[PDB]
DNA sequence: GATGTATATATCTGACACGTGCCTGGAGACTAGGGAGTAATCCCCTTGGCGGTTAAAACGCGGGGGACAGCGCGTACGTGCGTTTAAGCGGTGCTAGAGCTGTCTACGACCAATTGAGCGGCCTCGGCACCGGATTCTC
DNA sequence: GAGAATCCGGTGCCGAGGCCGCTCAATTGGTCGTAGACAGCTCTAGCACCGCTTAAACGCACGTACGCGCTGTCCCCCGCGTTTTAACCGCCAAGGGGATTACTCCCTAGTCTCCAGGCACGTGTCAGATATATACATC
């Protein structure tokens, strides 16, 4: 009759983090207020990872995302390069880098 | 966001009086009920209005959900304007209806600005920001059409902005499954008398 | 009866844009990226749950494995936004 | 053959995207030679989860996987 | 010049480099050899998930073995700049 | 009160050795080692049972954890040394 | 009739059983798995000890010391690999020489 | 005062002797001095995580050998 | 041929291999209930092949572009040597801090009903990919 | 100072987003065992410091071994034009096995109970460390 998402005031699920997480064998025990925060954690992860991607969409006078612009958006910002360092994005090419 | 819709948010709540602001504010259905709780209705119209924008300031905003807000704010002043009653014929769901209506308007001209809002006996509401191919719509004189799936009757909101009246009849008869629309002398400041004078005829015709 | 993140991605992605759209094999990645980081983190802070010779995930684990996964402006940001929603979470 | 489809032209596109000015000769025999060292270490870290969960087919989820475990990420065909 | 453009080219779009089939013969030829007897059946994507591994880890090795090369003075890559890039990681 | 894995390494060195002494630090190093590969294995196969939705951890998942964390000669002998052990274990 | 001298291994069973059941591992744990774990693990021991061993004796040392780890380690080809990103305390280096 | 300066001009050569280097240059003495600094940092801002979590004012040889398994470069001598 | 370069032993020095007491974690026993292994099935995803085209690769050729080898000036670096400064031993104090032993309580697993949030299938229509056209740029 | 690079427009096409049916998994609610926060006490091991003392760094003067720019030579990739070729598209058949369900059964988990093994403590005593002194290897 009311959400968790809802009263966390948030975008991503509560109930399915807190099902994988019981379900993943992490621990014995799983603390109430954790996933709440961890989806927090993720909404701002994907949060800051579109609006960096938006832009550069809106740079090559699109509105329909492609993978290079989620390979640009990653390798321009300098510490989502520092996150994401070991991972091949599909279809992505590389940078402009000459000399 | 951009900062135009703020303006016009801002503009059509202070146009809202004080005695059914939260009637408005729950029926719009946007902001979460803590934080009408945490707003003070009891200090002046100047900073409520203030608070509410710095509560929509955080979370969401569009032009739509603006528009939405000002059609229900025009459903509840229909005593304000005046209409004019329209009927097509030469000839269902509603949402091949949407789907059509906007396609051929955003066809016939580069920018335009629609907005649906659904309501009992079938009804539909909607809203037209006009424009050139030129210019950004503006909000500030929309374009009102009172819309029945079973009749083919339709009220019509008059506006400063003419020379898109037949350019919207067609566009709303091609819309619709018809070829013809008329204009009849029913020009009032009502909309019961106007829809007497249909319901009457047409219920029993 | 397979689930995945396609729909939340996309709601988030309509909050912070107006219109802009996203093929189908794009947000495939997103779901490569949040069925990736969620194991990271949620796997990491299991570890201090062993290390220090406890049964529990609270909020806590998972806050200092946010300061350990992510680099120094990001995890700021990220530290500063998670307790913020738990303390509208906890006065329901 | 089975080896010579990595034909010269395709070596050359894949060095002038990565900003290589100009190419000697004997890197065609070479970057083949790593392709190779390359592949069997994705292979057999495939196939052992194929031969696990016990099925004659290799699904994407397999390649992942082992990718996975040897240190480069893969995104997107998850 | 010539060199100029097709680097320009190739940086900005996101094609596959290598042609499927040769590419998907030599997947089949190497998985053969490993536990023999029976064949191995491939997903459509699977092949297409490894093609782009392996295009993203030679372009890759290319654009870091080149630095290399204009360290030395030189502009050409050779075969030791390759084993030597090989050498500094521990792959 | 804190255990080790000192006197197992030192039962297997006069094993396969008469009488080569070991100090008392590089024994450390041994601890080090085997309660490091013990992490890996007994890690990375309960990786395997979670692809599969499984819930054990058999003999054949960690036959499968030595195929892949170990290279070949060295994988090739200890899976036939482990499987010798088994068969010796069953009919106890 | 001990677990240990029943399959004839000298690594702990019983120890490695109680380290996959307080490990979250997997919620349940099979019996014929910790006795192949503990085989793994004593080939592994005996494989590093007898080369480790062996560089101690041509030092004409009775006494193993971490620097012979270190040779040993370095100058085997297997465990190049597997240890490939091992720093080893009291370490020291290999004897490398090289000129122009 | 100096405070970084405890890395000595010849201490950076008998690393350099033990790395195997005939004959090193100038500035490098300008040079090894950050690197290491930057190091440094990537494993104590990592070490004095662990240690705050579990209300410890110490920090433990257990901390920095978790610290640098994290990294990495996985450490085996100590605990 | 004097300077290393390996070896004999001096002894002295402390780690370490070993012996004992002992606490508690591992073995014996056995029930029980979910995990799964085997059996069947049916579709669905893959494999094989015919055929025709069309980009794409292979091959000669010549020409400039670049790698390589020698070389002279010189300067930044190793080395020898007196000083002076900071690092180690080691010894004292001595107290903050790990830890660990009880407790009691908030808190999270555990479970029966129930319903809507999200997943599967479908259907456009606007966004986009490609094809052809009109306006700039360096040799 | 004109073929090549960039922007623009038109048209097909096809996947992205809206929509409906539905079902099962997330919510709500009440129960109980217990994990861990919290306090206080106790041993210990890390820090501060100081005197000495001495090993190493510091500063400098100098000789000279590489760093580097230059230049001559010779070879060797790249662009170009022609010929050849296999990759791909679309289709069509078919069939091997991947995913699903049933069903029994068996094998691991929990709790209790008993005692043999692995850990902390203590101690003589051999392995090497360093030190001096003396027989070989060498540019």
């Amino acid at each position: 009759a009311k959400s968790r998402s809802s009263r966390a005031g948030l975008q991503f699920p509560v109930g399915r983090v807190h099902r994988l997480l019981r379900k993943g064998n992490y621990a014995e025990r799983v603390g109430a207020g954790a996933p709440v925060y961890l989806a927090a954690v993720l909404e701002y992860l994907t949060a800051e990872i579109l609006e960096l991607a938006g832009n550069a969409a809106r740079d090559n006078k699109k509105t329909r995302i492609i993978p290079r612009h989620l390979q640009l958006a990653i390798r321009n910002d300098e510490e989502l390069n520092k996150l994401l360092g070991r991972v091949t994005i599909a279809q992505g090419g590389v940078l402009p880098n000459i000399q | 966001m951009d900062e135009t819709v703020a303006e016009f948010i801002k503009r059509t709540i202070l146009k809202i009086p004080m005695n059914e602001l939260t009637t408005i504010l729950k029926a719009w259905d946007f902001l979460s009920e803590n934080q009408l709780q945490t707003v003070n209705f009891r200090q002046r119209k100047e900073s409520v209005v203030q608070h509410l924008i710095h509560l929509c300031e955080e979370k969401r905003a569009s032009i739509s959900d603006a528009a939405l807000l000002d059609i229900i704010y025009m459903q509840f002043h229909q005593h304000q304007k005046v209409w004019d009653v329209f009927q097509m014929s030469k000839g269902f769901d509603m949402k091949q209806f949407k789907n059509s209506f906007k396609k051929i308007l955003q066809r016939a001209l580069k920018n335009v600005t629609v907005s649906f809002r659904e309501t009992e006996e079938n009804a539909v509401w909607i809203r037209i920001a006009w424009g050139t191919q030129y210019t950004k719509p503006n909000q500030y004189k929309p374009t009102y059409v009172v819309y029945y799936s079973q009749t083919p009757y339709a009220f019509t909101s008059s506006s400063m902005l003419r020379r898109n009246t037949p350019l919207l009849g067609q566009a709303l008869t091609i819309a619709s499954k018809h070829h013809q629309i008329v204009k009849m002398d029913l020009r009032s400041r009502y909309l019961d008398s106007l829809k007497a004078i249909v319901f009457k005829q047409y219920n029993q015709t | 009866r397979k689930e995945s993140y396609s729909v939340y991605v996309y709601k988030v992605l309509k909050q912070v844009h107006p219109d802009t759209g996203i093929s189908s094999k794009a947000m495939g990645i997103m779901n490569s990226f949040v069925n990736d980081i969620f194991e990271r983190i949620a796997g990491e802070a299991s570890r201090l749950a062993h290390y220090n010779k406890r049964s529990t995930i609270t909020s806590r684990e998972i806050q200092t494995a946010v300061r350990l996964l992510l680099p120094g402006e990001l995890a700021k940001h990220a530290v500063s936004e998670g307790t913020k929603a738990v303390t509208k979470y906890t006065s329901s | 053959d089975n080896i010579q489809g990595i034909t010269k032209p395709a070596i050359r596109r894949l060095a002038r995207r990565g900003g290589v000015k100009r190419i000697s000769g004997l890197i065609y025999e070479e970057t083949r030679g790593v392709l190779k060292v390359f592949l069997e270490n994705v292979i057999r870290d495939a196939v052992t989860y194929t031969e696990h969960a016990k099925r004659k087919t290799v699904t994407a989820m397999d390649v992942v996987y082992a990718l996975k475990r040897q240190g480069r990420t893969l995104y997107g065909f998850g | 010049q010539g060199w100029l453009k097709e680097i320009r080219k190739l940086q900005k779009s996101t094609h596959l480099l290598i042609r499927k089939l040769p590419f998907s013969r030599l997947a089949r030829e190497i998985c053969v050899k490993f536990t023999r007897g029976v064949d191995f059946n491939w997903q459509a994507q699977a092949l297409l998930a490894l093609q782009e591994a392996a295009e993203a880890f030679l372009v890759h090795l290319f654009e870091d073995a080149y630095l290399l090369t204009l360290h030395a003075g030189r502009v050409t890559l050779f075969p030791k700049d390759v084993q030597l890039a090989r050498r500094i990681r521990g792959l």
